[PDB]
Protein backbone atom coordinates (compact mmCIF):
# COMPACT_ATOMS: atom_id res chain seq x y z
CA UNK A 1 0.00 0.00 0.00
CA UNK A 2 0.74 3.92 0.87
CA UNK A 3 3.29 4.39 3.47
CA UNK A 4 3.15 6.96 5.50
CA UNK A 5 6.57 6.59 6.46
CA UNK A 6 8.10 8.86 8.73
CA UNK A 7 9.90 6.29 10.50
CA UNK A 8 11.85 2.98 9.63
CA UNK A 9 14.23 3.62 6.64
CA UNK A 10 12.62 3.66 2.86
CA UNK A 11 10.25 1.92 1.61
CA UNK A 12 7.11 0.74 2.33
CA UNK A 13 5.59 -1.91 4.19
CA UNK A 14 2.87 -4.45 3.89
CA UNK A 15 -0.96 -3.21 4.79
CA UNK A 16 -1.99 -6.68 6.51
CA UNK A 17 0.81 -6.24 9.40
CA UNK A 18 -1.47 -3.89 10.54
CA UNK A 19 -4.46 -5.30 10.14
CA UNK A 20 -5.97 -2.79 7.81
CA UNK A 21 -8.31 -3.29 4.72
CA UNK A 22 -10.99 -1.70 2.73
CA UNK A 23 -14.19 -3.95 3.17
CA UNK A 24 -15.80 -5.01 -0.01
CA UNK A 25 -18.99 -3.90 0.81
CA UNK A 26 -17.59 -0.70 1.16
CA UNK A 27 -15.44 -0.55 -2.14
CA UNK A 28 -18.09 -2.54 -4.40
CA UNK A 29 -21.37 0.05 -3.46
CA UNK A 30 -19.20 2.91 -3.27
CA UNK A 31 -18.19 2.53 -7.16
CA UNK A 32 -21.45 2.66 -8.26
CA UNK A 33 -21.87 5.34 -6.52
CA UNK A 34 -19.40 7.39 -7.89
CA UNK A 35 -20.02 6.68 -11.53
CA UNK A 36 -23.69 7.62 -11.19
CA UNK A 37 -22.16 11.09 -9.51
CA UNK A 38 -20.57 12.18 -11.97
CA UNK A 39 -22.48 10.92 -14.81
CA UNK A 40 -25.56 13.54 -13.91
CA UNK A 41 -23.05 16.58 -14.04
CA UNK A 42 -21.43 15.19 -17.64
CA UNK A 43 -24.84 14.72 -18.89
CA UNK A 44 -26.00 18.54 -17.79
CA UNK A 45 -24.67 20.75 -20.42
CA UNK A 46 -26.82 23.51 -19.16
CA UNK A 47 -28.33 25.37 -16.18
CA UNK A 48 -31.02 27.50 -15.53
CA UNK A 49 -31.47 29.34 -11.92
CA UNK A 50 -33.02 32.69 -10.69
CA UNK A 51 -31.04 35.84 -8.48
CA UNK A 52 -31.04 34.85 -4.53
CA UNK B 1 -46.82 61.99 -48.60
CA UNK B 2 -45.82 58.62 -47.04
CA UNK B 3 -45.95 55.06 -48.20
CA UNK B 4 -43.98 53.14 -47.69
CA UNK B 5 -42.77 49.74 -49.00
CA UNK B 6 -40.44 49.17 -45.68
CA UNK B 7 -43.29 47.05 -44.13
CA UNK B 8 -41.95 44.44 -45.91
CA UNK B 9 -39.87 42.99 -42.90
CA UNK B 10 -40.23 43.36 -39.29
CA UNK B 11 -40.15 41.92 -36.20
CA UNK B 12 -41.35 38.62 -37.52
CA UNK B 13 -37.32 37.68 -38.39
CA UNK B 14 -36.89 38.59 -34.12
CA UNK B 15 -39.96 35.86 -34.36
CA UNK B 16 -37.51 33.26 -36.52
CA UNK B 17 -34.60 34.41 -34.17
CA UNK B 18 -36.11 33.96 -31.16
CA UNK B 19 -37.81 30.03 -32.41
CA UNK B 20 -33.82 29.41 -33.10
CA UNK B 21 -32.49 30.40 -29.59
CA UNK B 22 -35.45 27.35 -28.30
CA UNK B 23 -34.19 25.32 -31.18
CA UNK B 24 -30.67 25.18 -29.90
CA UNK B 25 -31.25 24.42 -26.38
CA UNK B 26 -33.76 21.15 -27.31
CA UNK B 27 -31.85 20.04 -29.90
CA UNK B 28 -29.12 18.30 -27.65
CA UNK B 29 -31.45 16.75 -25.47
CA UNK B 30 -33.44 14.62 -28.53
CA UNK B 31 -33.27 11.12 -28.72
CA UNK B 32 -31.61 8.35 -26.47
CA UNK B 33 -28.49 10.32 -26.91
CA UNK B 34 -29.50 13.10 -26.08
CA UNK B 35 -28.94 15.13 -22.71
CA UNK B 36 -30.45 15.47 -19.30
CA UNK B 37 -31.95 18.76 -18.25
CA UNK B 38 -32.02 20.51 -14.96
CA UNK B 39 -33.97 23.04 -13.81
CA UNK B 40 -33.52 25.03 -10.49
CA UNK B 41 -35.90 27.49 -9.12
CA UNK B 42 -34.10 28.46 -5.84
CA UNK B 43 -36.32 27.26 -2.89
CA UNK B 44 -35.18 23.53 -2.94
CA UNK B 45 -37.06 22.15 -6.09
CA UNK B 46 -34.92 20.16 -8.24
CA UNK B 47 -36.21 18.20 -11.15
CA UNK B 48 -34.43 16.84 -14.26
CA UNK B 49 -36.23 16.34 -16.86
CA UNK B 50 -35.22 15.51 -20.71
CA UNK B 51 -39.46 16.17 -22.10
CA UNK B 52 -39.48 19.40 -23.40
CA UNK B 53 -43.18 19.98 -22.52
CA UNK B 54 -42.51 19.09 -18.80
CA UNK B 55 -39.44 21.75 -18.60
CA UNK B 56 -41.52 24.59 -20.76
CA UNK B 57 -44.19 24.86 -17.73
CA UNK B 58 -41.07 25.76 -15.08
CA UNK B 59 -40.04 28.41 -17.33
CA UNK B 60 -41.48 32.02 -18.44
CA UNK B 61 -40.61 33.06 -21.43
CA UNK B 62 -41.69 36.73 -22.56
CA UNK B 63 -41.35 36.48 -26.42
CA UNK B 64 -45.37 35.90 -27.45
CA UNK B 65 -43.25 33.43 -30.45
CA UNK B 66 -41.85 30.44 -27.91
CA UNK B 67 -45.66 30.70 -26.13
CA UNK B 68 -47.38 29.21 -28.84
CA UNK B 69 -44.46 26.62 -29.13
CA UNK B 70 -45.67 25.10 -25.49
CA UNK B 71 -49.20 25.60 -25.87
CA UNK B 72 -48.67 23.58 -29.27
CA UNK B 73 -47.64 19.88 -27.18
CA UNK B 74 -51.00 20.56 -25.10
CA UNK B 75 -52.90 18.30 -27.35
CA UNK B 76 -49.49 16.38 -28.14
CA UNK B 77 -49.06 15.28 -24.46
CA UNK B 78 -53.11 14.92 -24.12
CA UNK B 79 -53.41 12.30 -26.92
CA UNK B 80 -50.26 11.67 -28.76
CA UNK B 81 -48.26 11.48 -25.20
CA UNK B 82 -44.81 11.12 -26.64
CA UNK B 83 -42.91 13.22 -29.23
CA UNK B 84 -43.48 16.83 -27.99
CA UNK B 85 -39.10 17.52 -28.33
CA UNK B 86 -39.43 16.35 -32.04
CA UNK B 87 -42.14 18.42 -33.10
CA UNK B 88 -40.59 21.32 -31.50
CA UNK B 89 -37.22 20.63 -33.75
CA UNK B 90 -39.69 20.53 -36.88
CA UNK B 91 -41.34 24.08 -36.17
CA UNK B 92 -38.03 25.75 -35.49
CA UNK B 93 -36.09 24.26 -38.24
CA UNK B 94 -38.81 25.21 -40.50
CA UNK B 95 -38.58 28.68 -40.11
CA UNK B 96 -34.54 28.54 -40.74
CA UNK B 97 -35.25 26.69 -44.09
CA UNK B 98 -37.80 29.24 -44.94
CA UNK B 99 -35.50 32.14 -43.62
CA UNK B 100 -33.08 31.94 -46.79
CA UNK B 101 -36.41 32.03 -49.09
CA UNK B 102 -37.95 34.81 -47.27
CA UNK B 103 -34.90 37.24 -48.62
CA UNK B 104 -35.38 36.37 -51.68
CA UNK B 105 -38.38 37.92 -51.84
CA UNK B 106 -41.03 34.77 -51.71
CA UNK B 107 -44.18 35.84 -50.03
CA UNK B 108 -45.08 34.02 -47.21
CA UNK B 109 -48.61 33.04 -48.28
CA UNK B 110 -47.03 30.16 -51.07
CA UNK B 111 -44.64 29.38 -48.26
CA UNK B 112 -47.58 28.83 -45.76
CA UNK B 113 -49.93 27.15 -48.32
CA UNK B 114 -46.94 24.99 -50.13
CA UNK B 115 -46.79 23.45 -46.54
CA UNK B 116 -50.46 22.23 -46.65
CA UNK B 117 -50.20 20.95 -49.88
CA UNK B 118 -46.90 18.49 -48.55
CA UNK B 119 -49.10 17.71 -45.16
CA UNK B 120 -52.07 16.30 -47.26
CA UNK B 121 -49.56 14.49 -49.80
CA UNK B 122 -48.19 13.15 -47.01
CA UNK B 123 -50.88 11.60 -45.84
CA UNK B 124 -51.71 9.43 -48.86
CA UNK B 125 -47.55 8.20 -48.82
CA UNK B 126 -48.30 7.78 -44.67
CA UNK B 127 -50.98 4.76 -45.36
CA UNK B 128 -48.63 2.74 -47.17
CA UNK B 129 -45.96 3.22 -45.08
CA UNK B 130 -47.40 2.10 -42.32
CA UNK B 131 -47.74 -1.32 -40.69
CA UNK B 132 -50.66 -2.98 -39.66
CA UNK B 133 -50.27 -5.71 -36.84
CA UNK B 134 -52.86 -8.36 -34.93
CA UNK B 135 -54.48 -7.84 -32.05
CA UNK B 136 -53.31 -11.57 -31.01
CA UNK B 137 -51.53 -11.90 -27.76
CA UNK B 138 -48.80 -13.49 -29.00
CA UNK B 139 -46.76 -10.01 -29.66
CA UNK B 140 -45.71 -9.65 -26.20
CA UNK B 141 -42.61 -10.83 -27.62
CA UNK B 142 -42.59 -8.05 -30.46
CA UNK B 143 -43.70 -5.36 -27.66
CA UNK B 144 -40.92 -5.77 -25.11
CA UNK B 145 -38.60 -3.78 -28.46
CA UNK B 146 -41.05 -1.65 -28.83
CA UNK B 147 -41.66 0.14 -25.25
CA UNK B 148 -37.75 0.09 -24.96
CA UNK B 149 -37.62 3.05 -27.71
CA UNK B 150 -39.72 5.41 -24.98
CA UNK B 151 -37.59 3.92 -22.06
CA UNK B 152 -34.18 4.49 -23.67
CA UNK B 153 -34.34 7.78 -24.19
CA UNK B 154 -35.17 9.28 -20.71
CA UNK B 155 -32.46 6.79 -18.71
CA UNK B 156 -29.16 5.78 -19.28
CA UNK B 157 -29.91 2.28 -20.85
CA UNK B 158 -28.74 0.92 -17.22
CA UNK B 159 -32.39 0.74 -15.90
CA UNK B 160 -33.89 -0.04 -19.30
CA UNK B 161 -33.57 -4.11 -18.74
CA UNK B 162 -35.20 -3.31 -15.10
CA UNK B 163 -37.78 -1.63 -15.79
CA UNK B 164 -38.84 -3.69 -19.31
CA UNK B 165 -40.64 -6.38 -17.88
CA UNK B 166 -43.04 -4.05 -15.43
CA UNK B 167 -43.86 -2.17 -18.47
CA UNK B 168 -44.78 -4.76 -19.93
CA UNK B 169 -46.69 -6.99 -17.62
CA UNK B 170 -48.71 -3.47 -16.16
CA UNK B 171 -51.20 -3.41 -18.89
CA UNK B 172 -51.27 -6.75 -20.18
CA UNK B 173 -52.09 -8.01 -16.99
CA UNK B 174 -55.66 -6.01 -16.63
CA UNK B 175 -56.67 -5.74 -20.14
CA UNK B 176 -58.60 -8.44 -21.63
CA UNK B 177 -58.15 -9.14 -25.52
CA UNK B 178 -60.87 -7.36 -27.57
CA UNK B 179 -61.01 -3.73 -28.76
CA UNK B 180 -61.88 -2.12 -25.82
CA UNK B 181 -59.60 0.50 -24.62
CA UNK B 182 -56.64 0.57 -21.56
CA UNK B 183 -57.05 3.05 -18.46
CA UNK B 184 -53.73 4.19 -16.93
CA UNK B 185 -55.53 5.96 -14.08
CA UNK B 186 -55.82 2.75 -11.67
CA UNK B 187 -51.78 1.68 -12.13
CA UNK B 188 -50.83 4.02 -8.78
CA UNK B 189 -47.40 4.88 -8.28
CA UNK B 190 -45.64 5.61 -5.03
CA UNK B 191 -41.70 6.38 -3.95
CA UNK B 192 -39.32 5.84 -1.04
CA UNK B 193 -36.10 7.05 -0.10
CA UNK B 194 -32.74 5.78 1.33
CA UNK B 195 -32.79 2.50 -1.89
CA UNK B 196 -31.51 1.82 -4.50
CA UNK B 197 -33.21 2.58 -8.43
CA UNK B 198 -31.78 -1.15 -9.40
CA UNK B 199 -34.47 -2.69 -6.52
CA UNK B 200 -37.63 -1.48 -8.69
CA UNK B 201 -39.86 -4.20 -9.32
CA UNK B 202 -43.74 -5.06 -10.25
CA UNK B 203 -46.36 -5.16 -7.93
CA UNK B 204 -49.65 -6.91 -9.10
CA UNK B 205 -51.73 -5.49 -6.37
CA UNK B 206 -51.77 -2.30 -4.36
CA UNK B 207 -49.09 -0.68 -2.04
CA UNK B 208 -50.60 0.10 1.32
CA UNK B 209 -49.06 2.72 3.52
CA UNK B 210 -48.94 2.42 6.93
CA UNK B 211 -48.27 -1.51 8.20
CA UNK B 212 -48.54 -3.34 11.28
CA UNK B 213 -45.82 -2.71 13.97
CA UNK B 214 -45.21 -5.91 16.06
CA UNK B 215 -42.55 -8.47 16.63
CA UNK B 216 -45.06 -11.76 16.95
CA UNK B 217 -46.99 -10.41 13.51
CA UNK B 218 -46.71 -13.29 10.83
CA UNK B 219 -43.76 -12.25 8.25
CA UNK B 220 -45.90 -14.34 5.32
CA UNK B 221 -49.52 -15.78 5.04
CA UNK B 222 -50.40 -17.82 2.20
CA UNK B 223 -54.11 -17.55 1.27
CA UNK B 224 -55.87 -15.53 3.16
CA UNK B 225 -59.88 -13.48 3.74
CA UNK B 226 -59.29 -9.76 3.33
CA UNK B 227 -62.43 -8.43 5.36
CA UNK B 228 -62.64 -4.34 5.07
CA UNK B 229 -63.90 -3.75 8.89
CA UNK B 230 -65.48 -0.26 8.64
CA UNK B 231 -65.99 0.15 12.80
CA UNK B 232 -63.44 2.01 14.75
CA UNK B 233 -61.41 -0.34 16.57
CA UNK B 234 -60.28 3.20 18.69
CA UNK B 235 -61.30 4.69 22.31
CA UNK B 236 -65.13 4.60 22.62
CA UNK B 237 -67.32 6.61 24.31
CA UNK B 238 -70.61 5.85 26.14
CA UNK B 239 -73.81 7.22 23.75
CA UNK B 240 -75.14 9.86 26.02
CA UNK B 241 -72.95 12.43 27.83
CA UNK B 242 -71.39 11.60 31.41
CA UNK B 243 -67.91 11.50 33.41
CA UNK B 244 -65.74 9.43 35.29
CA UNK B 245 -66.14 9.91 39.35
CA UNK B 246 -63.45 8.23 41.48
CA UNK B 247 -62.24 8.69 44.45
CA UNK B 248 -59.10 6.16 43.78
CA UNK B 249 -57.04 5.30 40.65
CA UNK B 250 -58.66 1.50 40.86
CA UNK B 251 -61.73 2.97 40.53
CA UNK B 252 -61.19 4.93 37.64
CA UNK B 253 -60.62 1.21 35.95
CA UNK B 254 -63.61 -0.07 36.75
CA UNK B 255 -65.54 2.70 35.11
CA UNK B 256 -63.04 3.08 32.02
CA UNK B 257 -63.55 -0.50 31.14
CA UNK B 258 -67.27 -0.09 31.08
CA UNK B 259 -66.67 1.45 27.87
CA UNK B 260 -64.33 -0.64 26.70
CA UNK B 261 -66.94 -3.42 26.31
CA UNK B 262 -68.43 -2.21 23.54
CA UNK B 263 -65.06 -2.73 20.94
CA UNK B 264 -64.42 -6.44 22.99
CA UNK B 265 -67.90 -7.63 22.14
CA UNK B 266 -67.52 -7.15 18.62
CA UNK B 267 -64.08 -8.95 18.46
CA UNK B 268 -65.26 -11.95 19.98
CA UNK B 269 -67.43 -12.33 16.68
CA UNK B 270 -64.21 -11.57 14.59
CA UNK B 271 -62.20 -14.00 16.20
CA UNK B 272 -64.62 -16.53 15.89
CA UNK B 273 -64.86 -16.47 11.91
CA UNK B 274 -61.35 -17.58 11.83
CA UNK B 275 -61.80 -20.42 13.51
CA UNK B 276 -65.66 -21.38 11.99
CA UNK B 277 -63.71 -21.86 8.47
CA UNK B 278 -60.46 -23.52 7.84
CA UNK B 279 -59.41 -22.57 11.34
CA UNK B 280 -56.93 -25.32 12.00
CA UNK B 281 -56.54 -26.30 8.08
CA UNK B 282 -52.73 -25.62 6.69
CA UNK B 283 -51.99 -22.80 4.96
CA UNK B 284 -54.78 -20.61 6.04
CA UNK B 285 -54.57 -16.72 7.27
CA UNK B 286 -57.28 -14.15 8.49
CA UNK B 287 -56.44 -10.49 7.71
CA UNK B 288 -58.44 -7.18 8.71
CA UNK B 289 -58.41 -4.34 6.77
CA UNK B 290 -59.09 -1.48 9.46
CA UNK B 291 -59.35 1.67 7.24
CA UNK B 292 -59.58 3.50 11.11
CA UNK B 293 -57.35 3.37 14.02
CA UNK B 294 -56.49 0.87 15.86
CA UNK B 295 -56.28 0.72 19.89
CA UNK B 296 -52.89 -0.77 22.12
CA UNK B 297 -54.97 -3.32 23.53
CA UNK B 298 -56.02 -5.65 20.10
CA UNK B 299 -52.60 -5.07 19.26
CA UNK B 300 -51.69 -8.49 21.81
CA UNK B 301 -55.04 -9.87 20.84
CA UNK B 302 -54.40 -9.82 17.23
CA UNK B 303 -50.89 -11.19 17.79
CA UNK B 304 -52.11 -14.67 18.89
CA UNK B 305 -54.48 -15.36 16.09
CA UNK B 306 -51.96 -14.22 13.46
CA UNK B 307 -54.30 -11.07 12.30
CA UNK B 308 -52.67 -8.66 10.26
CA UNK B 309 -53.70 -5.09 11.89
CA UNK B 310 -53.48 -1.88 9.89
CA UNK B 311 -55.14 1.67 10.22
CA UNK B 312 -55.13 4.55 8.53
CA UNK B 313 -55.66 3.70 4.56
CA UNK B 314 -56.68 5.96 2.55
CA UNK B 315 -60.06 6.65 1.22
CA UNK B 316 -59.22 6.82 -2.75
CA UNK B 317 -57.07 2.94 -1.83
CA UNK B 318 -60.13 1.87 -0.58
CA UNK B 319 -61.73 1.73 -3.64
CA UNK B 320 -59.49 -0.50 -5.55
CA UNK B 321 -59.19 -2.93 -2.75
CA UNK B 322 -62.62 -4.02 -3.19
CA UNK B 323 -62.34 -4.54 -6.80
CA UNK B 324 -58.63 -6.38 -5.72
CA UNK B 325 -60.19 -8.62 -3.26
CA UNK B 326 -63.86 -8.54 -3.97
CA UNK B 327 -64.77 -8.12 -0.35
CA UNK B 328 -67.32 -5.86 0.33
CA UNK B 329 -67.49 -3.34 3.02
CA UNK B 330 -69.00 -4.57 6.09
CA UNK B 331 -69.93 -1.00 8.50
CA UNK B 332 -71.46 -3.53 11.29
CA UNK B 333 -70.14 -6.75 13.10
CA UNK B 334 -73.35 -7.54 14.10
CA UNK B 335 -73.99 -7.55 9.80
CA UNK B 336 -71.30 -10.00 8.96
CA UNK B 337 -71.40 -12.45 7.13
CA UNK B 338 -68.80 -15.07 6.03
CA UNK B 339 -69.73 -14.52 1.99
CA UNK B 340 -67.96 -11.37 3.04
CA UNK B 341 -64.04 -12.42 3.06
CA UNK B 342 -62.47 -12.37 -0.57
CA UNK B 343 -59.60 -14.50 -1.85
CA UNK B 344 -56.07 -13.62 -1.45
CA UNK B 345 -52.68 -15.50 -1.86
CA UNK B 346 -49.14 -15.17 -0.42
CA UNK B 347 -48.96 -12.23 1.82
CA UNK B 348 -45.59 -11.15 3.35
CA UNK B 349 -44.45 -7.91 4.38
CA UNK B 350 -41.12 -6.12 4.63
CA UNK B 351 -39.52 -4.66 7.65
CA UNK B 352 -38.50 -1.20 7.34
CA UNK B 353 -38.44 1.13 10.50
CA UNK B 354 -39.27 4.05 8.59
CA UNK B 355 -42.40 2.42 6.76
CA UNK B 356 -43.85 -0.53 5.90
CA UNK B 357 -45.89 -1.84 3.00
CA UNK B 358 -48.29 -4.54 2.90
CA UNK B 359 -48.57 -6.69 -0.75
CA UNK B 360 -52.12 -7.18 -1.85
CA UNK B 361 -50.19 -8.97 -4.81
CA UNK B 362 -51.19 -12.37 -6.03
CA UNK B 363 -54.83 -12.65 -7.31
CA UNK B 364 -56.74 -14.82 -9.55
CA UNK B 365 -58.74 -11.14 -10.81
CA UNK B 366 -56.54 -8.65 -8.98
CA UNK B 367 -57.82 -5.90 -12.47
CA UNK B 368 -55.40 -3.28 -10.88
CA UNK B 369 -51.56 -3.02 -11.34
CA UNK B 370 -48.90 -0.37 -8.99
CA UNK B 371 -45.68 0.70 -10.26
CA UNK B 372 -43.25 1.08 -7.17
CA UNK B 373 -40.47 3.56 -8.17
CA UNK B 374 -37.49 3.95 -5.78
CA UNK B 375 -34.77 5.94 -5.30
CA UNK B 376 -32.28 7.03 -2.83
CA UNK B 377 -31.87 10.80 -4.44
CA UNK B 378 -34.61 12.92 -5.73
CA UNK B 379 -33.72 13.26 -9.00
CA UNK B 380 -33.87 9.35 -9.58
CA UNK B 381 -37.93 9.41 -8.34
CA UNK B 382 -38.74 11.98 -11.07
CA UNK B 383 -36.31 11.09 -13.77
CA UNK B 384 -37.63 7.25 -13.60
CA UNK B 385 -41.46 8.30 -13.05
CA UNK B 386 -41.18 10.38 -16.44
CA UNK B 387 -40.18 7.50 -17.94
CA UNK B 388 -42.71 5.62 -17.34
CA UNK B 389 -45.72 7.57 -17.41
CA UNK B 390 -44.04 8.27 -21.31
CA UNK B 391 -43.87 4.64 -21.68
CA UNK B 392 -47.59 3.69 -20.15
CA UNK B 393 -48.73 6.65 -23.20
CA UNK B 394 -46.49 5.38 -26.11
CA UNK B 395 -47.45 1.63 -26.20
CA UNK B 396 -50.91 3.02 -24.82
CA UNK B 397 -51.54 4.07 -28.34
CA UNK B 398 -50.06 0.85 -29.93
CA UNK B 399 -52.70 -1.43 -28.75
CA UNK B 400 -55.51 0.24 -29.56
CA UNK B 401 -54.14 0.88 -33.00
CA UNK B 402 -53.29 -1.81 -35.06
CA UNK B 403 -51.06 0.23 -37.12
CA UNK B 404 -47.47 0.86 -36.23
CA UNK B 405 -44.31 2.63 -37.87
CA UNK B 406 -40.68 1.96 -37.29
CA UNK B 407 -39.12 4.87 -35.75
CA UNK B 408 -35.14 5.88 -35.84
CA UNK B 409 -36.06 8.51 -38.58
CA UNK B 410 -37.05 5.78 -40.43
CA UNK B 411 -40.26 7.67 -42.28
CA UNK B 412 -38.50 11.36 -41.82
CA UNK B 413 -36.03 9.86 -44.51
CA UNK B 414 -38.45 8.28 -46.46
CA UNK B 415 -40.77 10.70 -46.91
CA UNK B 416 -38.10 13.75 -48.28
CA UNK B 417 -37.41 10.86 -50.72
CA UNK B 418 -40.92 10.49 -51.46
CA UNK B 419 -42.28 13.63 -52.03
CA UNK B 420 -38.95 15.13 -53.73
CA UNK B 421 -39.38 12.80 -56.51
CA UNK B 422 -43.42 12.66 -56.71
CA UNK B 423 -43.38 17.03 -57.03
CA UNK B 424 -41.83 16.69 -60.97
CA UNK B 425 -44.10 14.21 -61.89
CA UNK B 426 -47.26 15.89 -61.00
CA UNK B 427 -46.90 19.49 -61.40
CA UNK B 428 -50.45 20.46 -60.60
CA UNK B 429 -50.18 22.88 -57.88
CA UNK B 430 -47.80 25.37 -58.97
CA UNK B 431 -44.60 26.53 -60.22
CA UNK B 432 -44.20 28.55 -57.02
CA UNK B 433 -44.92 25.78 -55.09
CA UNK B 434 -41.39 23.70 -55.19
CA UNK B 435 -39.66 26.69 -52.74
CA UNK B 436 -42.68 25.31 -50.01
CA UNK B 437 -42.07 21.46 -50.57
CA UNK B 438 -38.70 21.66 -50.77
CA UNK B 439 -38.27 23.51 -47.54
CA UNK B 440 -40.53 20.98 -46.32
CA UNK B 441 -38.65 18.20 -47.25
CA UNK B 442 -35.23 19.69 -45.67
CA UNK B 443 -37.03 20.08 -42.86
CA UNK B 444 -37.29 16.64 -42.17
CA UNK B 445 -34.09 15.31 -42.52
CA UNK B 446 -32.93 17.52 -39.43
CA UNK B 447 -34.41 14.82 -36.87
CA UNK B 448 -31.81 12.01 -38.33
CA UNK B 449 -29.14 14.70 -37.98
CA UNK B 450 -29.88 15.86 -34.94
CA UNK B 451 -29.73 12.20 -33.26
CA UNK B 452 -26.70 11.17 -34.64
CA UNK B 453 -25.16 14.78 -34.06
CA UNK B 454 -25.21 13.82 -30.62
CA UNK B 455 -23.81 10.43 -31.02
CA UNK B 456 -20.45 12.13 -32.66
CA UNK B 457 -20.68 10.42 -36.03
CA UNK B 458 -20.41 12.23 -38.96
CA UNK B 459 -24.18 13.37 -39.96
CA UNK B 460 -22.59 13.77 -44.07
CA UNK B 461 -21.88 10.09 -43.85
CA UNK B 462 -24.79 8.86 -42.76
CA UNK B 463 -27.06 10.88 -44.96
CA UNK B 464 -24.86 9.36 -48.26
CA UNK B 465 -25.14 5.86 -46.98
CA UNK B 466 -28.98 5.69 -46.55
CA UNK B 467 -30.37 7.56 -49.71
CA UNK B 468 -27.33 5.51 -51.85
CA UNK B 469 -29.11 2.26 -50.49
CA UNK B 470 -32.76 2.80 -51.07
CA UNK B 471 -31.30 3.26 -54.81
CA UNK B 472 -29.93 0.09 -55.04
CA UNK B 473 -33.36 -1.19 -53.66
CA UNK B 474 -35.70 -0.18 -55.76
CA UNK B 475 -33.74 -1.90 -58.38
CA UNK B 476 -33.67 -5.02 -56.57
CA UNK B 477 -37.77 -5.27 -56.77
CA UNK B 478 -38.27 -5.71 -52.84
CA UNK B 479 -39.50 -4.22 -49.88
CA UNK B 480 -36.19 -3.01 -47.16
CA UNK B 481 -36.77 -0.68 -44.54
CA UNK B 482 -34.05 1.61 -43.93
CA UNK B 483 -33.18 3.39 -40.06
CA UNK B 484 -30.21 5.28 -38.70
CA UNK B 485 -27.87 3.06 -36.32
CA UNK B 486 -26.88 5.46 -33.49
CA UNK B 487 -24.19 2.89 -32.01
CA UNK B 488 -22.13 1.83 -35.13
CA UNK B 489 -22.99 4.91 -37.00
CA UNK B 490 -24.08 2.85 -40.40
CA UNK B 491 -27.59 2.30 -41.25
CA UNK B 492 -29.61 -0.63 -39.75
CA UNK B 493 -32.39 -2.68 -40.08
CA UNK B 494 -35.77 -1.32 -38.28
CA UNK B 495 -37.44 -4.61 -38.39
CA UNK B 496 -34.73 -6.30 -36.45
CA UNK B 497 -33.52 -3.71 -34.03
CA UNK B 498 -36.76 -3.34 -32.96
CA UNK B 499 -37.49 0.70 -32.92
CA UNK B 500 -41.19 1.42 -33.71
CA UNK B 501 -43.31 4.42 -33.13
CA UNK B 502 -46.93 4.10 -32.81
CA UNK B 503 -48.94 5.48 -35.96
CA UNK B 504 -50.89 8.21 -33.73
CA UNK B 505 -47.73 9.82 -32.30
CA UNK B 506 -46.36 10.78 -35.48
CA UNK B 507 -49.63 11.30 -37.15
CA UNK B 508 -49.99 14.24 -35.35
CA UNK B 509 -46.30 15.17 -35.13
CA UNK B 510 -46.33 16.48 -38.76
CA UNK B 511 -49.80 17.59 -38.92
CA UNK B 512 -49.57 19.35 -35.33
CA UNK B 513 -45.75 20.73 -36.48
CA UNK B 514 -47.21 22.45 -39.71
CA UNK B 515 -49.85 24.39 -38.44
CA UNK B 516 -47.86 25.86 -35.75
CA UNK B 517 -45.01 26.76 -37.52
CA UNK B 518 -46.98 28.11 -40.54
CA UNK B 519 -49.05 30.21 -37.90
CA UNK B 520 -45.62 31.50 -36.93
CA UNK B 521 -44.53 33.36 -40.46
CA UNK B 522 -48.23 34.77 -40.80
CA UNK B 523 -47.50 37.73 -38.34
CA UNK B 524 -46.97 40.58 -40.15
CA UNK B 525 -46.00 43.00 -36.88
CA UNK B 526 -45.77 42.36 -33.37
CA UNK B 527 -47.76 44.56 -31.02
CA UNK B 528 -47.81 45.57 -27.39
CA UNK B 529 -50.85 46.96 -25.97
CA UNK B 530 -53.09 46.02 -22.34
CA UNK B 531 -50.89 48.39 -19.87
Amino acid sequence: GVDIDGESDEGVKDIREENIYDMLATKKFAINVATEAATTVLSIDQIIMAKK
Amino acid sequence: PKAESLRRDAALKVNVTSAEGLQSVLETNLGPKGTLKMLVDGAGNIKLTKDGKVLLTEMQIQSPTAVLIARAAAAQDEITGDGTTTVVCLVGELLRQAHRFIQEGVHPRIITDGFEIARKESMKFLDEFKISKTNLSNDREFLLQVARSSLLTKVDADLTEVLTPIVTDAVLSVYDAQADNLDLHMVEIMQMQHLSPKDTTFIKGLVLDHGGRHPDMPTRVKNAYVLILNVSLEYEKTEVNSGFFYSSADQRDKLAASERKFVDAKLKKIIDLKNEVCGMDPDKGFVIINQKGIDPMSLDVFAKHNILALRRAKRRNMERLQLVTGGEAQNSVEDLSPQILGFSGLVYQETIGEEKFTYVTENTDPKSCTILIKGSTHYALAQTKDAVRDGLRAVANVLKDKNIIPGAGAFYIALSRYLRSANMNKLGAKGKTKTGIEAFAEALLVIPKTLVKNSGFDPLDVLAMVEDELDDAQDSDETRYVGVDLNIGDSCDPTIEGIWDSYRVLRNAITGATGIASNLLLCDELLRAGR
